[PDB]
RNA sequence: CCGACUUACCAACCCGAUGCAAACUGCGAAUACCGGAGAAUGUUAUCACGGGAGACACACGGCGGGUGCUAACGUCCGUCGUGAAGAGGGAAACAACCCAGACCGCCAGCUAAGGUCCCAAAGUCAUGGUUAAGUGGGAAACGAUGUGGGAAGGCCCAGAC
RNA sequence: UCCUCCUAAAGAGUAACGGAGGAGCACGAAGGUUGGCUAAUCCUGGUCGGACAUCAGGAGGUUAGUGCAAUGGCAUAAGCC
RNA sequence: GCUCAACGGAUAAAAGGUACUCCGGGGAUAACAGGCUGAUACCGCCCAAGAGUUCAUAUCGACGGCGGUGUUUGGCACCU
RNA sequence: UGCCUGGCGGCCGUAGCGCGGUGGUCCCACCUGACCCCAUGCCGAACUCAGAAGUGAAACGCCGUAGCGCCGAUGGUAGUGUGGGGUCUCCCCAUGCGAGAGUAGGGAACUGCCAGGCAU
């Protein structure tokens, strides 16, 4: 039940974003795992996908689904980010609040290369 | 006397019948009257045909109605012009649908039927026909 | 067991029907799982009388269209709504 | 005879159809019901009244779960 | 350009000025009025919905 | 006090069915409204401005509302049209009904409803006719063994009314 | 004067005397940017409590709600803190 | 400073009688009076369960309607 | 290159309801503590954070079923002028124009990107 209670929870955030047409910053949280990638205006295509399941990125945190491994993840895909060469972003919290992993994953997004 | 408990509103507009209706077939009784032309089946029209085919029959046999004075027509009380408004609520009707069957019949002879459909002829001014369920 | 002359009506219509039903010819028309679809016109009091039997819509017929029998069943009809006439009959093959 | 009235009608309904230019400013629709809404490129008002953003040919499609109408935009 | 040949047999008094600009692009003016146009299915969809007050002969 | 049983009664509600619309459209329209890419056409019939107008009292032939009585040479009506602005053309006489657009005469040709016994200016043809009605040439629902027919049917020279 | 619908020819608008219901605002919170929720209805059980106050399962999803008369809008909901 | 409440707002400020009446016009627009239509005054015409002792087919006729006298009651709005 | 699983575009009921079965390698949520960051107009119920003892009961995903809603047949259809008429409360003649209604007939999807398990 959480899972379409928060698709209906982020459906006007998510419309919101993608009729703005700004490319946005998508964050989806579990417990164990997470996911997460850099899309498109409309959302057709992705940019960067980094998440907790990457060999490197699993083999180098203790814990998969955990708020430190967000943040690892989040300094990872920004860098990343700027390596490619993403600059402006309008954030989408998908649906959540503004706290907890996905607080400190936007923050460390933030510090590794995304303007919000 | 057919006539609704209540109606969406007290008066309506007079309304059109034209062209062809959808009442063609037969649904519930075995004999049935077809009025081809067009006109109007006044609430004691209705009930007055029931009755006769009541007496017809003698209580064999059962009665059915498709159409419905749920139309409370106004027509204006004699000697008041086209103004003031619209006229009074004074009447209910039915008007007549082409291949209609209006009364129904079963459980007595085709004879018998036809009787009580040239009665109600008798009893109506519209132009009739003899009609029985039809066989899919 | 009813052999009915029919012909293949080429162009149909509205105006055709009317036409049609001046010169005393009413349609129908050949369908049924697969098949492809052919309409005939028919001789309307022959019909009308075949009709009146009671295993008009049971049993098999057999239609002659083109010089050929057809082996159809009835699935459907359509009337004139206040006139004796068979709006469209039905036929679904054997 | 009491029950004689109508509103001063507002005239709602579309006015600048698509296939029309819209000039810098101008509406696509005057209406009191959001039956063609704000798609691709085009925004919403105070009084349920939407005016586009975007300007060109007006492109009409039917999108939504709920089988709705909107308004969009092509490349003019 | 493959004129083919265009008479008006009656005028456009009784009838809608959409017939009146009919009668009056294919040149058609008065009763009898034998005319020279070109066509093409334009003028063969004109020919067909106002073919009741004109005449067209080939 | 919980109650036992049944009873040609009414119907919630679902199925096998009947429905319905000015104030409902899980259907869908047409000419087209709005438009955007073309043949020809149209003496520029579109736009801007400046001088002056009438009327704010349009009727009848082809459509849907209230109306009204599913009446009217009827109406507020939304409307194409003719008349208005056009006589002339037939209608018993009655602009619109069927036309048709006269600039003026000449005792001149291909022409549109009315059109073709007499009045009467137009046909008294060949093939089918049909009919007691004088149909045409006005009263309705109602019918009833009148009657050209046409098709289908059921008894039948082992007897049909 | 000013309001909700069909009418009036599927843009528009279209009549008085073509059917039904009204106002001469109110909320400084019934608000907005920003944080949330989604009805109505009926069966079952329970001390109150009864068809319905309240609590606990289940059936439907806008048939609830709109601040009014009401239409058209509205789930992303302007509907409910 | 507006229930100027008719509220695109004639003024800051306003009700009646005329059979004692008068002028300019209209058949725009009404009435005795003066046409089309036919719901209906009102008349003619619609079977057949039956008041009619039964009985249809005799005053006759119940539950139940169309043409019309144009003659009334009306509708329209004109010829005057 | 293929099944399962997740993050997002193409269709927005031929997708959508229902009933007969399958998944814990990767994987969702259930789940251990909630003293913490953070919440209740009562409860970590909800959200959440430090973890993976177990988990597939509800859920998600996949196949089968045309039992429902839907798609649309072809004949057929009223009506819109347009010119003609009548039996003028409404119906018909030559066409362009053409709805619905349903029906004999189909569809549970289909499609794409990226990656995790699984093996060339
Ligand atoms: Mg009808
Ligand atoms: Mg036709
Ligand atoms: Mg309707
Ligand atoms: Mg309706
Ligand atoms: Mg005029
Ligand atoms: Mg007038
Ligand atoms: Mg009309
Ligand atoms: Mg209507
Ligand atoms: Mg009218
Ligand atoms: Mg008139
Ligand atoms: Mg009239
Ligand atoms: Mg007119
Ligand atoms: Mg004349
Ligand atoms: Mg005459
Ligand atoms: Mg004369
Ligand atoms: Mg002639
Ligand atoms: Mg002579
Ligand atoms: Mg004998
Ligand atoms: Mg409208
Ligand atoms: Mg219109
Ligand atoms: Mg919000
Ligand atoms: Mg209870
Ligand atoms: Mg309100
Ligand atoms: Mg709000
Ligand atoms: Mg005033
Ligand atoms: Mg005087
Ligand atoms: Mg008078
Ligand atoms: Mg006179
Ligand atoms: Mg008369
Ligand atoms: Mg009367
Ligand atoms: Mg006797
Ligand atoms: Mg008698
Ligand atoms: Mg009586
Ligand atoms: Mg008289
Ligand atoms: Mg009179
Ligand atoms: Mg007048
Ligand atoms: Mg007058
Ligand atoms: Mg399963
Ligand atoms: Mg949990
Ligand atoms: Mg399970
Ligand atoms: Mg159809
Ligand atoms: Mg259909
Ligand atoms: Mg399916
Ligand atoms: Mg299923």
């Amino acid at each position: 039940d959480k899972k379409s209670a928060r698709i209906r929870r982020a459906t006007r955030a998510r419309r919101k974003l993608q009729e703005l047409g700004a490319t946005r910053l998508v964050v989806h949280r579990t417990p164990r795992h997470i996911y997460a990638q850099v899309i498109a205006p409309n959302g057709s295509e992705v940019l960067v996908a980094a998440s907790t399941v990457e060999k490197a990125i699993a083999e180098q945190l203790k814990y998969t689904g955990n708020k430190d491994a967000a943040a690892a993840v989040g300094k990872a895909v920004a860098e990343r980010a700027l390596e490619k060469g993403i600059k402006d972003v309008s954030f989408d919290r998908s649906g959540f609040q503004y706290h907890g992993r996905v607080q400190a994953l936007a923050d460390a997004a933030r510090e590794a290369g995304l303007q919000f | 006397m057919l006539q609704p408990k209540r109606t969406k509103f007290r008066k309506m507009h007079k309304g059109r019948n034209r062209g062809l209706a959808q009442g063609t077939d037969v649904s519930f009784g075995s004999f049935g009257l077809k009025a081809v032309g067009r006109g109007r089946l006044t609430a004691r029209q209705i009930e007055a045909a029931r009755r006769a085919m009541t007496r017809a029959v003698k209580r064999q046999g059962k009665i059915w109605i498709r159409v419905f004075p749920d139309k409370p027509i106004t027509e204006k009380p004699l000697a008041v012009r086209m103004g003031k408004g619209k006229g009074n609520v004074e009447y209910w009707v039915a008007l007549i649908q082409p291949g209609k069957v209006l009364y129904e019949m079963d459980g007595v002879p085709e004879e018998l039927a036809r009787e009580a459909f040239k009665l109600a002829a008798a009893k109506l001014p519209i132009k009739t026909t003899f009609v029985t369920k039809t066989v899919m | 067991m009813f052999t009915i002359n029919a012909e293949v009506r080429k162009e149909q219509g509205k105006g055709a029907s009317r036409r049609l039903r001046a010169a005393n010819k009413f349609p129908a028309i050949i369908y049924g799982g697969k098949e492809a679809p052919l309409a005939i016109e028919l001789d309307h009091d022959k019909v009308m009388n075949m009709q009146a039997k009671a295993e008009f819509y049971s049993e098999v017929l057999t239609i002659v269209v083109d010089g050929k029998e057809i082996k159809v069943k009835a699935q459907d009809v359509q009337r004139h709504p206040y006139k004796p006439k068979l709006q469209h009959i039905d036929f679904v093959r054997a | 005879t009491r029950n004689g009235r109508d509103s001063e009608a507002k005239r709602l309904g579309v006015k600048r159809f698509g296939g029309e230019s819209v000039l810098a400013g101008s509406i696509i629709v005057r209406q009191r019901g959001t039956k063609f809404h704000a798609g691709a490129n085009v925004g919403c008002g105070r009084d349920h009244t939407l005016f586009a953003k975007a300007d060109g040919k007006v492109k009409f499609e039917v999108k939504g779960p709920k089988n709705r109408k909107f308004i969009s935009i092509e490349a003019e | 350009a493959k004129t083919i040949k265009i008479t008006q047999t009656r005028s456009a008094i009784g009838r809608l000025p959409k017939h009146k600009a009919t009668l009056l692009g294919l040149g058609l003016r008065r009763i009898g009025h034998t005319v020279e146009r070109e066509d093409t299915p334009a003028i063969r969809g004109m020919i067909n919905a106002v073919s009741f007050m004109v005449k067209v002969e080939e």
